[PDB]
């Protein structure tokens, strides 16, 4: 592509605790976890930039990251799947 | 019906009539709430309101809107909700001799409409005339009695009975005479329709109190919360002994809608009379409608705060969001505040009249027309001899909408109608009975098979609109069953949607991609329906 | 007297049954699990129902009580269990009858009779058919191998009431897991032993009976092409 | 205690809008009786019953109430001054203020508010859960956002429940800033 | 990378509804008497049927069967 800004992300299924969805339209500023990792509850796994403002996305529980749908500097839309955990 | 009225009087609790399914969304969302969304919480609604007096779920603007904008049959909304909710009385708003349209129809039409409405599930008919002229309500009343269903006779409130200087026509005395008149006609329940939320809290106490000892009929009070004082008006109404009130669920309440049932339930804590209903469950309903409302953001009104200036222009609450949509479509978006300033002016131009449907519609049409052409009131004193008016505004001066208590000004009128002139009688008694047999034949021809009674008066009530609904149905099938987001926005790439068709029967549609427009502007949509590759070609407009 | 019919199964067999029923102008009902949301058989019946969001794909087609519930709600006259789920389950066939639902299959007594590989052998002997020489009943207590081997034949085989053994201390050490491998798949730790016939040809006979005493065979199927325990290729008639 | 401390005015801050109509009539009547301090009532219309509460407070003899202009009123804000003014028509006590000006002010803020749409709250409706959980002002919005941030979006009717329980675990406390956090 | 009708002196007929034309009842050259319906235009819940300002003979019709018109547009001219 030349970067990954054209990439369409699947929508997170809302009634599945494994699926973490994008809460706002933002930009992925920093990816912090990869496929097959295990960190504690509240682990800062993704850093988005909403609109000049920055929030870390945290894990709701303990578990193993199955998929990360995004890369650094990627645009996101409300309801976009970002992370899946076990 | 006789007995139900008697039972309401014995009841010390306040009886509640929910308007979420009709007047709440007519006030807030330009009446666009679809059947699907009502049918989804009908079972929960059936439980929560198991003790309510009625559910207002039909009539008003919904008949037009369902067939017209939503391309769904209002008869089907009725019957389905009927079957879904067998315990609570169904209430629908009927416009005297205008039924569910905008002018008077022949008497055999109103009769037929009530016969089919009652047969299909309506129980309580709220009859009202936009000029408070009782003569206009007789026909409807007679049709309702005959159907063995409950007839509710309405007076529509205007001005301020707390203020002698406002009017020496619409006084406390005005209403008492009008109520007493409605009692002799054998209406089962007396209704006070405060269409514009004009009924100040103190006035409701004074008003209900007088009526309650002027007639034996149980009093059904309806108001809008536009002032922000709706809850107060009800609390005062309840103190003076009111029998039933119209409320909406919290998330479909407030501003141009009715007061919040939820808020009210708690308001009467520690007071003598409490509200007969389930709060735990009304919270459930509020959470549901909270989300569903989100589906209709496109239809949300301009207002977001209570407005005290409504005591000046007296725009009806159920007209507000519908006429905001009319103005918007007519180049008058943004400029709505000027549309309200002259809606006040129009009113006094006509000699201080009652403004409800369709008399409000005429003031509304006169307001939109004069504001488009930068026309003032004095621009007709000697200059009316030409202008070219909206059908409704000339129709009013012909008297097709009835006779206002104070008539019109001869010279005021003439300059608008010149050619033929005014008719003095209530239209029903000269207008010839409509041929339902010829109408049967016409529809039996265009369509080629079984046609029902519902079809027939539907077409008589709404010629173009009905025809267009049939056109759409032939093309696209039954759209009621689509969820609202899909109905308004279609589908997104990679999305799957369940459409419920019947018990255990559903459509699983997945949209894969859409192709580029080919050398005809025809795009190819790649679908998957019930595990089956499918291609649909659409003209890109 | 079967107006409407439910298939307590999935896949090709559910599809096949639906077709059979359709041809008899019999209305059909499918069941599906969560993982089956998009299995084709779901779209081939007249009606379909999710077994429910309470049990996973594992126990979704094995949940006796919630399948009956779906059947009652749908006004079902009969359930066809196809093969390989509840198709041999006495309990399910009993519950069906207890609810006015016809179990499409043999009687309760036949399912009990043949649902146990010792009862079935007792039945075959009682009917005078050559059976595989083995234990006239089960074996539960220990040293179980060291009490049939040294008084039977050379090659043996231990099977659960649904592991080849060639003797010499491997009678137990290669048997160790025939107590627990019959616990993950099946609910029977009870076992029996048979004289392992080497180089056999597997032949099965198709039989159909009505409820009036009429019975016929539809000849044999050669099922000899098999890899370990699993069947692979079948031929009919046997060549 | 407060009169005795030498405060000039008794104020009641009803930060969560819990003070129901009858309760306000009851409270302020007894408080007029008990102290010689004037009472200054403050509340939030988050339940939808703000005005009614004020009408009762006025009936019980309250000296001052806190209001806001119509277009900056209601829900988690204060009851509307413009609405109350007309609400009181025909009752013994009136509101010492200027209508024509409230309207003019309302219109001003109406336009000015638009400059801040990016900062509007998501509260669109009166909410009566407050009478169970007691979350002050717009705190049930913050916690709803925060619970989403912790993957508890679907289980919020349990966060409301636990909050109510935690309050009793701490021995029933006043929840304003920062006791609410 | 519709002309607008005059609303002062010359006696044209300007559009007073910003919607669409439903029916054209008058021809290029036609005799028309007082208050004769000559144009039927439609908005949302509105309907203006255009009357004759005086009498005269219609010299032009500037709208067909189903045209979108703006406020103050040229539709007819009469003398
Ligand atoms: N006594 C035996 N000697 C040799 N092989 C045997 C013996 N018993 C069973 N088998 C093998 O196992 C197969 C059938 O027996 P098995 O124990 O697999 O029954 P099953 O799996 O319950 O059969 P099905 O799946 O048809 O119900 C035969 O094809 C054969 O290969
Ligand atoms: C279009 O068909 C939507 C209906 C808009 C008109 C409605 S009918 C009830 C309200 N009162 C009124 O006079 N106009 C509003
Ligand atoms: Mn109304
Ligand atoms: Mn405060």
């Amino acid at each position: 592509n030349v970067h990954t800004n054209a990439n369409v992300k699947p929508k997170a299924d809302k009634s599945n605790p494994s699926h973490i969805g994008a809460q706002m339209p933002g930009s992925v500023t920093e990816v912090k976890v990869s496929v097959g990792e295990t960190v504690k509850a509240n682990q800062p796994l993704l850093i988005t930039e909403a609109m000049k403002m920055e929030t870390t996305i945290q894990a709701p529980f303990d578990g193993v990251i199955k998929q990360v749908t995004v890369n650094n500097g990627d645009t996101i839309a409300t309801g976009d799947l970002l992370i899946e955990i076990e | 019906p006789k007995g139900v009225a008697e039972w309401v009087k014995k009841q010390d609790d306040v009886l509640l009539t929910d308007t979420t399914f009709r007047d709440a969304h007519q006030s807030l969302l330009a009446t666009r709430v679809r059947t699907k969304d009502m049918i989804n919480i009908a079972s929960k609604t059936a439980d929560v309101f198991k003790d309510g007096f009625s559910l207002e779920m039909w009539g008003g603007a919904t008949f037009d809107v369902a067939y017209n904008f939503l391309k769904e049959n209002p008869w089907e909304r009725l019957e389905r909700l009927r079957k879904a909710i067998p315990n609570v009385l169904f209430q629908m708003l009927l416009r005297a001799s205008n039924a569910v349209g905008y002018k008077n129809y022949p008497d055999n039409v109103i009769h037929k409409f009530v016969q089919e409405s009652a047969k299909a599930g309506i129980d309580v008919f709220r009859i009202f005339d936009s000029l408070n002229w009782v003569d206009q309500m007789k026909v409807a009343n007679e049709a309702v009695q005959e159907a063995g269903k409950i007839s509710e006779g309405t007076i529509c409130y205007t001005g301020d009975i707390l203020n002698p200087e406002r009017s020496n026509i619409y006084t406390l005395e005005y209403y008492v005479k009008l109520a007493k008149e409605l009692e002799r006609e054998g209406f089962h329940i007396l209704a006070i329709k405060d269409m514009a939320g004009l009924l100040k809290p103190k006035a409701a106490y004074e008003l209900i109190g007088e009526l309650k000892s002027a007639v034996d009929l149980p009093i059904h009070l309806h108001t809008h919360d536009t002032s922000g004082n709706g809850l107060l008006t009800y609390k005062q109404a309840i103190d003076a002994g009111v029998d039933i009130i119209d409320t909406a669920v919290a998330s479909m309440s407030g501003l141009t809608s009715q007061p919040s049932a939820n808020s009210l339930y708690y308001a009467l804590n520690g007071f003598p009379r409490h509200l007969r209903t389930d709060i735990e469950g009304m919270e459930s309903l509020s959470h549901y409608w909270s989300t569903v409302r989100t589906y209709y953001s496109d239809f949300e009104s301009d207002i977001k705060s209570p407005n005290t200036e409504i005591y000046q222009h007296e725009m009806p609450g159920g007209q507000y969001s519908n006429l905001s949509q009319q103005a918007k479509s007519l180049g008058l978006g943004e400029r709505f505040d000027e549309v309200k300033d002259m809606y006040r002016r129009v009113n006094f131009l006509f000699g201080d009249i009652v403004k409800v449907t369709p008399s409000s519609k005429v003031v509304g049409d006169m307001a939109l027309y004069m504001v488009q052409n930068d026309l003032d009131e004095q621009s007709v004193i000697t200059d009316g001899y030409k202008l070219d008016f909206p059908e409704s505004v000339v129709s009013f001066f012909k008297g097709e909408i009835g006779q206002p208590v104070n008539g019109f000004n001869k010279d005021l009128q003439a300059v608008i109608l010149k050619g033929q002139e005014a008719l003095t009688a209530r239209p029903g008694e000269y207008l010839e009975p409509v041929d339902f047999e010829k109408v049967r034949e016409l529809l039996e021809e265009e369509q080629q098979g079984p046609v029902t009674e519902q079809d027939i008066i539907s077409y008589v009530l709404y010629p173009k609109v009905y025809e267009q609904y049939i056109q759409t149905r032939n093309q696209y099938g039954n759209l009621s069953l689509l969820d609202t987001p899909t109905f308004f926005f279609g589908m997104r790439n990679g999305e799957t949607v369940e459409i419920e068709i019947d018990k255990g029967k559903r459509l699983i549609i997945k949209l894969e991609t859409i192709s580029e427009p080919d050398e005809n502007g025809n795009r190819t949509i790649y679908y998957a329906m019930n595990g089956q590759a499918r291609r649909i070609y659409i003209k890109d407009e | 007297q079967i107006k409407k019919l439910l298939v307590a199964n999935r896949g090709e067999i559910a599809i096949r049954i639906f077709r059979a029923a359709a041809e008899l102008d019999i209305s059909t009902v499918a069941i599906y699990s969560n993982e089956d949301k998009s299995s084709l058989h779901r779209y081939k019946a007249d009606e379909s129902y999710l077994v429910g969001s309470d049990l996973g794909p594992a126990e979704s087609y094995l949940n006796i009580e919630r399948i009956i519930d779906v059947a009652k709600q749908a006004n079902v006259d009969a359930i066809h269990p196809g093969y390989g789920f509840l198709s041999e389950n006495e309990q399910f066939a009993r519950r069906c009858a207890e609810e006015g639902i016809k179990f499409i299959g043999p009687h309760l007594e036949h399912l009990d009779m043949f649902g146990d590989k010792v009862k079935a052998r007792t039945t075959a002997i009682k009917a005078d058919l050559p059976v595989i020489p083995g234990t006239d009943g089960p074996i539960k207590s220990y040293e179980l191998a060291k009490e049939f081997a040294e008084e039977a034949g050379f090659p043996l085989m231990i099977k659960a009431t649904s592991r080849i053994v060639r003797e010499e201390s491997e009678l137990e050490d290669a048997f160790h897991r025939a107590k627990s491998e019959a616990e993950k798949s099946f609910g029977n730790s009870e076992v029996y032993i048979e004289r392992y016939i080497d180089n056999p040809k597997h032949i099965e006979v198709q039989v159909i009976g009505d409820e009036h005493g009429n019975i016929v065979h539809l000849f044999e199927r050669d099922c000899s092409v098999q890899r370990r325990h699993q069947k692979v290729v079948e031929v009919a008639p046997s060549v």
